[PDB]
């Protein structure tokens, strides 16, 4: 009985491969060789935020492009003002190990999570003047690796037990669970219109999900090892992934295959962060050799290097108006970079 | 424009208060030692997804973190423990003729030793359950001989310190296991970390704490001596 | 797509010999350590043997030492195991396993809960 | 004989160049990087700064006086010169003592170390050192507490004995005890690494502690013992009881320690070499 | 075993029947988008010092 099902699966895989091959008329590197290269992108360090005690492990920007939030491994969640370097808030957590944080688009709530299998939601209005714990969401059976806000009353979480979940905050229940992976899930990205999202796991695969219904629609596989980061293109028709084989890749949704691979022979280290610019021309990647690289998304050639850190680079972010880039590393320092 | 001056004053006040609080927390952070307890529930009493235990010996504070709420894929969270003082490793031994457990213990230790982000962390080794070895060696069938064929050509070291009232076979088996564990760690390290082995029985209310204390003292003493070119 | 396949198996009389071959597709074969794993009826997974990128670091388990041999060919992308002088306690299902990341010295690849990079295995039986 | 003048000029020039070069290299290396800024490297920076000031603002006048053999700059400047020399030398010696005590605390009480060395205590220590130095130099020379052409420091009985037993001898004894204990512990530890594996080689076990401590406690003694012994003898017996050649030799042996301080306290540390 | 195989077969069957478009059209769409918004990328065409909030 098992053999028949295996043969059917093999036939279906052959069908998928043949259909994918049928549409590969040309390549991105042939009809994109009549465009002027951007040149050399040289950036300078404008600020430097100090005050953490251990390795910064995650970072997220705000919608006003002025306030930011940082999570440290000693049990601190700090809210910073970037123009003036002042600290606005500091919150201590119950459990020291934290692996993610978020910042609501409205500006009122913050979210935190880590190795305790619980997502904590904190309130920032605080008419009495004290930042207190507003909600605790429990129900996963593995450590929590990412969390993003949909509105002030919904949230999406990724766990290391091969599952994703959607939560309503007032009641504290799981409306829908997305299952179907084979290893730990590491990152997730939300579309601009908030009706789909992508997931990337430790089995060299990525998946696309629809929030309202609750089933998978496409599965993408071109990588050789684990995937650690993922991010959409600005128009919601493509995304880019970084992995542990020293190679980034770009996938498109209406064609259902890969378009371009970024890699070089001098690099033998993994990738921990990816992000696009505002217009979708530059691609920023963070590596384990202590510096970040700036690639040209339409030519696959290196364009610049940001080298200012003394340890492993963990988190990378780009604002909404595209006026600065923030980097955070294991040396307990945040840096803001800008051009001139 | 008095509003701008008032806003600047308020921001400076909040900044000063927050910085004072962080300066007060820094000392408490730096006057504590973190330890990771790993196996391959009874020991934790001798000293939720993750369990935290706090104790104090000779006016020194010790953390302990037990991770039993996770799965058996370890390659991703083991990386978040690269700044601990020691790793406490607990193994279970046996000598009764279904699955080779010593082999998987050895393989996991070998993987931990050579990992890139854990190349500067020492290991404290507890060879738990020595009573089962004594119980199973009297059966006349040697499981150690069944799984390890190099046990026959083994002689007890000259510096043995057996306990009074032990069959020589039990001691020879124990020292065989200890030598197996030391042979892995004396082939990779350049001088940045070591390994400290111990025996117990299947009762460490006032025993585990003292040994952990002494081992941590040794670790930090060597760390400081090596920086001045004295070791 | 990472894909691994195993071939060679069946029933042999005690004291016989047999050969197992493992074919790979989807990755650069010569950057990864590779190893052989085995599962017996009614037990858990256990590690049999392992071999490195070039062929200068070969390691076996205790019970099969002196009877089994490991080898790899990087031009044809294949891994071989040679089984000699079998005993009845060797009847099992054999799997070909790959270590998760390139250019490393460590592996974490005996996990039962559906480790990604290994195949479906072959059946070996020894009896009268 | 002009050859002697050429030789003396060459050796004095090379000595001053070495001193200034070493001190400025240490200062620039500390300043440029940020991984080497910590609470246990303030003492080395203080040592480097004091040595640089002495090498840049005191030595050339001594060289000119030695070669020309006549002081031709007045009488107030001579007093300022003497006071400055005394202050800088005393500060340097006391900084060495502080480094010794810090290493002892680090090695002997390793679990309670971060609650025993705080910036408040470092600041108190440095302030006390500089107060004692400024007192003993300036408030003593001008008020005529040491008084009984030429420009040399004057010595009587009480000042000689007090300065000798407060600046050199007690630190020497304390440092000797401290490093003896450290050396014992170092060999005790080194005996135990080589007896865990009975199938391979060992460490050096003799060129590590014995050489590194011998260098440190030999440079100090050779460079500074003769000068203070001659100081006390000159004070207790008279100025006409000493020879000029011996006095010049002991003075320059004393000055030469600032050239070796950076090499000893900044090239054997592993943090400085790595960064 | 049986349930997982059936689920995988159903998922592959569902993923088999979708519409697809040629690669060159996707490339042209990305080119057009990256050429339309070229004048609003401060990290690509830097702005002068009189409009930079960070200096
Ligand atoms: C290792 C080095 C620093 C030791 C010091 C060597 C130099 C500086 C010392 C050693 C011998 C000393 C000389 C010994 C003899 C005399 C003759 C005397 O009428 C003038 C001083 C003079 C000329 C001394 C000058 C300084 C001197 C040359
Ligand atoms: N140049 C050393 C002079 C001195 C210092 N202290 C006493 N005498």
């Amino acid at each position: 009985e098992l053999d028949q099902l295996r043969q059917e699966a093999e036939q279906l895989k052959n069908q998928i491969r043949d259909a994918r091959k049928a549409c590969a008329d040309a390549t991105l590197s042939q009809i994109t060789n009549n465009i002027d290269p951007v040149g050399r992108i040289q950036m300078r360090t404008r600020r430097t935020l100090r005050g953490h005690l251990a390795k910064i492990y995650a970072m997220h920007w705000g919608t006003d492009s002025r306030l930011l939030v940082s999570a440290s491994q000693d049990g601190k969640l700090i809210i910073w003002d970037s123009y003036t370097t002042n600290k606005v808030h500091a919150i201590p957590l119950r459990s020291s190990w934290v692996m993610t944080c978020a910042y609501a688009p409205s500006g009122n709530y913050v979210a935190c999570g880590g190795l305790d299998n619980i997502c904590s939601i904190y309130n920032l209005k605080t008419r009495e003047g004290n930042v207190r714990v507003s909600r605790e969401l429990a129900g996963h059976t593995g450590y929590l690796s990412c969390c993003r806000f949909l509105d002030d009353n919904q949230i999406v979480t990724s766990s290391g037990d091969t599952t994703c979940a959607l939560w309503d905050i007032e009641t504290g229940q799981q409306t829908t669970t997305f299952t179907g992976h084979t290893g730990d899930v590491m990152s997730l990205s939300l579309a601009p219109d908030t009706r789909l999202f992508v997931s990337g796991a430790c089995d060299a695969s990525a998946k696309l999900w629809d929030v309202r219904e609750g089933m998978c629609r496409q599965t993408f596989t071109g990588h050789e090892s684990d995937i650690n980061a993922i991010c959409f293109f600005p128009n919601g028709n493509a995304f880019a992934t970084g992995s542990d084989d020293a190679t980034c890749r770009l996938f498109d949704l209406r064609a259902d295959q890969e378009l371009m691979t970024y890699s070089h022979d001098n690099i033998i280290c993994g990738i921990t962060s990816v992000s696009f610019s505002k217009s979708g021309r530059l691609l920023l990647a963070g590596y384990d050799d202590f510096n970040c690289n700036v690639w040209d998304a339409l030519k696959a050639d290196r364009a610049g290097v940001l080298a200012g850190h003394d340890n492993r680079v963990s988190c990378l972010g780009v604002t909404d108006d595209g006026m600065a880039v923030a980097t955070g590393s294991w040396d307990s320092f945040l840096k803001i970079w800008n051009g001139s | 424009t008095e509003d701008q001056r008032n806003e600047e004053k308020a921001q400076r006040e909040a900044n000063k208060k927050i910085e004072k609080q962080l300066q007060k927390d820094k000392q408490v952070y730096r006057a504590t030692h973190r330890l990771l307890l790993l196996g391959a529930s009874t020991i934790v009493k001798q000293m939720s997804g993750i369990f935290e235990t706090k104790f104090q010996v000779d006016k020194v504070n010790f953390h302990m973190f037990d991770v039993g709420g996770q799965r058996d894929e370890r390659r991703k969270w083991i990386q978040c423990f690269n700044d601990v003082t020691a790793i406490i490793f607990v193994v279970a031994s046996s000598s009764y003729n279904q699955t080779n457990r010593l082999q998987e213990a050895l393989n996991l230790f070998k993987s931990i030793w050579n990992n890139r982000w854990l190349r500067t962390i020492s290991v404290i080794l507890f060879l738990n359950k020595q009573d089962l070895l004594a119980e199973k060696v009297l059966a006349g069938k040697s499981k150690i001989e069944d799984y390890f064929p190099e046990f026959a050509r083994y002689t007890t070291p000259e510096d043995a310190t057996p306990e009074p009232g032990e069959d020589p076979r039990v001691t020879r088996a124990k020292y065989f296991i200890r030598d197996e564990f030391l042979r892995i760690s004396t082939a990779s390290g350049d001088g940045r970390h070591y390994c400290y082995p111990h025996f117990t029985c299947a009762e460490n209310i006032r025993a585990a704490a003292a040994r952990i204390f002494n081992d941590c003292r040794d670790i930090i003493q060597r760390m400081h001596l090596r920086q001045y070119e004295l070791l | 797509q990472v894909q691994l396949q195993e071939s060679g198996g069946g029933l042999v009389q005690p004291g016989g010999s047999l050969r197992l071959s493992c074919a790979a597709s989807g990755f650069t074969f010569s950057n990864y350590k590779m190893n052989w794993v085995r599962q017996a009826p009614g037990k858990g997974l256990e590690w049999v043997s392992d071999i490195s990128q070039s062929g200068a670091s070969i390691s076996y388990t205790g019970s099969v030492k002196g009877r089994f041999t490991i080898s790899r060919d990087n031009a044809k992308n294949t891994l071989y195991l040679q089984m000699n002088s079998l005993k009845p306690e060797d009847t099992a299902v054999y799997y070909c396993a790959r270590c998760p990341a390139p250019f490393t010295r460590d592996c974490f690849d005996v996990t039962s809960t559906t480790y990604a990079y290994r195949g479906q295995g072959t059946q070996v039986t020894v009896s009268s | 004989s002009t050859a002697c003048k050429i030789t003396i000029t060459v050796v004095l020039a090379v000595l001053i160049l070495i001193t200034v070069a070493g001190n400025v290299v240490v200062c620039l290396a500390v300043g440029l990087n940020r991984r080497l800024r910590n609470l246990t490297n303030c003492f080395i920076v203080s040592l480097a700064i004091t040595d640089l000031l002495l090498g840049l603002l005191v030595l050339p006048f001594s060289a000119i006086y030695q070669l020309s053999c006549k002081w031709s700059f007045g009488k107030v400047f001579c007093n300022i010169y003497t006071s400055l020399d005394v202050m800088l030398c005393t500060a340097s010696i006391l900084n060495l003592f502080m480094i010794s005590l810090d290493r002892y605390c680090a090695v002997m009480d390793p679990l309670r170390y971060p609650v025993l060395v705080t910036p408040v205590r470092v600041a108190i220590s440095l302030v006390l050192i500089w107060v004692i130095s400024i007192t003993l130099s300036f408030l003593s020379i001008h008020l005529g507490w040491n008084s009984r052409s030429k420009c040399k420091v004057q010595v009587n009985e009480v000042y000689g004995l007090v300065d000798g037993l407060v600046t050199f001898y007690l630190p020497l004894l304390i440092m000797c005890i401290t490093y003896y204990r450290i050396f014992k512990v170092a060999r005790d530890q080194a005996k135990r690494i080589n007896h865990i594996s009975s199938w391979k080689a060992a460490t050096i076990r003799e060129h590590k502690a014995t050489v590194t401590l011998a260098a440190v406690m030999g440079a100090f003694i050779i460079c500074w013992f003769p000068y203070f012994t001659a100081f006390v003898y000159r004070g207790l017996r008279g100025d006409d009881a000493i020879n000029e050649v011996l006095e010049a030799i002991v003075l320059w042996l004393g000055y030469a320690n600032s050239a070796l301080n950076p090499i000893l306290y900044a090239a054997l540390n592993r943090d400085f070499r790595t960064g | 075993s049986i349930a997982q195989a059936r689920k995988l077969v159903e998922q592959l069957k569902m993923e088999a029947n979708i519409d697809r478009i040629k690669v060159s059209k996707a490339a042209a769409d990305l080119m057009a988008y990256c050429e339309a918004h070229a004048k609003e990328d401060p990290l690509l065409t830097p702005v002068p010092a009189s409009e930079n909030p960070f200096r």
